[PDB]
């Protein structure tokens, strides 16, 4: 994932 | 060592505040909207994908003031190829002194931690900004809480915090207003 988990 | 490196000259006195992006400042979806205030393309697997981003209610009044108020930093556990750009396109008057992704964050039981301790700045004087409590269960007492934002217009929690980070500003001690 490239935004926040 | 430390993630930041001594604070400049001009920033030396300020409280060091450390600002969240998802969820706090912004929030983004691979799911096309028209609205979207950024759209940002992020390769993954060799494939580019656009990330829509929506920007939380008086952010930009919100990080000037900050950033004039404080040393800001952005901490996120988002990648930088996302982080990067977005943070690029909001923060246009350079309030953020510095920018930490999700490779600075301590990754403790299956939560990816915001560990205050490795910023290398004097606690007393540190503050975080973060929608999700598991960010700084390290250093809960440095904690200014504020809600988790998707995509509700008429949210003012931004602008309504500012007049406490103001009032911040001023001690020397912030555990000594939020309790410790
Ligand atoms: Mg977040």
């Amino acid at each position: 994932s490239p935004t926040s988990p | 060592q430390y993630l930041l490196p001594e604070a400049k000259a001009q920033d030396s006195d300020k409280i060091c505040v450390v600002i969240n992006l998802d969820e706090t400042l912004v929030h983004s979806s691979f799911k096309p909207v028209n609205n979207a205030d950024f759209i940002i393309p992020v390769e993954i697997d060799g494939v580019v994908h656009q990330v829509y981003v929506l920007k939380r209610p008086h952010v930009d009044e919100f990080l000037q003031r900050m950033g004039e108020l404080f040393e800001c930093v952005l901490f996120t556990a988002s990648l930088a190829k996302y982080a990067d750009p977005v943070a690029d396109l909001l923060d246009k008057w350079g309030a953020f002194r510095a920018r930490l992704f999700r490779e600075s964050c301590v990754f403790h039981r299956g939560n990816y931690v915001k560990d205050l301790s490795r910023l290398g700045r004097d606690l007393r004087r540190v503050l975080i900004l973060d929608n999700s409590p598991a960010s700084y269960v390290f250093h809960p007492d440095n904690a200014v809480p504020v809600a988790s934002w998707f995509d509700n217009m008429s949210d003012t929690e931004l602008h309504d915090l500012l007049p406490f980070f103001e009032q911040l500003s001023r001690v020397d001690d912030v555990y000594s207003v939020l309790r410790q």
